[PDB]
């Protein structure tokens, strides 16, 4: 919003808002571009967006089309889940309730890394993460 | 009493603490606002324009 | 960087040296005032390439002094460095401000302020070495420096290095 889109400037529209609001994927907080500059030239810390302690790293930002900070994190979830499992047991031979079966996992274990769970089977997910990605490189 | 009567409420005059503030009659609105630092008081001296119409010819070339 | 360059000198001859083989007393003055120098303007000088097809051009004669003057055009590789380059190095003296690491010919300092937080700086060791969270840099060790800033002055170049950023540090 206008209202809130850095912690130093949130409303810079007065001032007139020539720059962006970077958001980071570890931080997922309106920074924006003149504060940040200063950030990441002098070490990787945290922001103190509301006092927060997630510590921001250089580069790898991204503009957004605001889909808040849940929408906007399970679109990148869901696109990295859908590399590592490509198209196994999908499409290899027309397959309907195996492919429907074996994305609905996909969908559950999506939706288990993106409510968080209790860090045991995203845990999991990520060893199956690595044991998709491992099975890709053999 | 127009020391209680701050912001607005008794806009005296203080003359001089030797003249005990010789006070006058006025009330603005709001009066008292004596958040702004002299920080900013000097700052906002500091500043010298360019008059005539060059700002609002810069005005356009910063944004208003 | 290492680069080649075809550049020119202006060179005063004393008169006693004027015989038939003053070609050679050029090539004499060449080597040793040239090559293991360096200049403002193009780095560190190295090596001179092509001792044969060297322009000698023609020889003009001050009015003072009796001295002649030339203007030999050559081939030579010098070594400019630059902002924003990544070298590598070893270090040769430290501080408690950081340390200087020698950069083939050139010794470049790296300041604290530029360096992680958690690197800090040991100063009861023999040398007195730069530990940090898993690393201790010393004299010997090797460490990959990127160049920040560099001076620029006549025959006098230095530069200011770090190693604060991601895939820093020690080699
Ligand atoms: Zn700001
Ligand atoms: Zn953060």
């Amino acid at each position: 919003e206008n209202k809130d889109m850095c912690p130093i400037c949130k409303t810079d529209r007065y001032l007139s808002p020539d720059v962006k609001f970077l958001v980071n994927p570890e931080c997922y907080h309106r920074i924006c571009e003149s504060c940040v500059d200063r950030i990441f030239s002098l070490g990787p810390a945290q922001c103190p967006y509301k006092g927060c302690d997630k510590i921001l790293r250089k580069n790898k930002f991204k503009t957004q089309i605001f889909d808040d900070v849940e929408v906007e994190k399970e679109v990148d979830i869901r696109k990295r889940v859908f590399n590592v499992f490509n198209k196994t047991i999908d499409d290899f031979n027309g397959d309907l309730v195996e492919y429907n079966k074996y994305l609905e996992e996909v969908e559950d274990i999506i939706y288990k890394l993106d409510h968080g769970i209790d860090v045991a089977k995203t845990e999991e997910k990520l060893r199956t993460y690595e044991e998709l990605n491992k099975q890709l490189i053999m | 009493t127009i020391n209680q009567l701050e912001e607005d409420s008794k806009i005296l005059v203080l003359r001089t603490k030797k003249d005990k503030t010789p006070r006058y009659v006025w009330y603005n609105s709001g009066g008292n606002l004596k958040c702004i630092d002299e920080e900013f008081v000097k700052m906002w001296e500091n500043v010298q324009l360019p008059q005539f119409a060059e700002l609002p010819r810069k005005l356009q070339d910063l944004g208003l | 960087m290492f680069f080649i360059k075809d550049l020119s000198l202006n060179i005063t001859l004393h008169p006693s040296f004027f015989g038939p083989r003053m070609k050679q007393y050029l090539k004499t003055k060449l080597l040793e005032e040239v090559e293991g120098s360096c200049t403002g303007k193009f780095g560190y000088i190295l090596c001179v390439l092509d001792y044969d097809n060297i322009d000698i051009q023609r020889g003009r004669i001050l009015p003072t002094d009796g001295s002649a003057e030339f203007n030999v055009k050559y081939r030579a590789v010098v070594f400019k460095p630059f902002k924003g380059e990544v070298v590598d190095g070893t270090v040769v003296s430290c501080s408690q401000h950081g340390f200087e690491v020698q950069v083939g010919p050139m010794k470049v300092f790296v300041t604290k302020h530029l360096m992680p937080q958690d690197l800090t700086f040991n100063a009861g060791s023999n040398p007195p070495s730069y530990q940090s969270s898993e690393d201790v840099i010393t004299i010997k060790s090797r460490i990959r420096v990127k160049i920040e800033g560099c001076i620029s002055q006549v025959s006098s170049i230095h530069a200011i290095g770090s190693i604060k950023e991601d895939y820093l540090g020690a080699i």
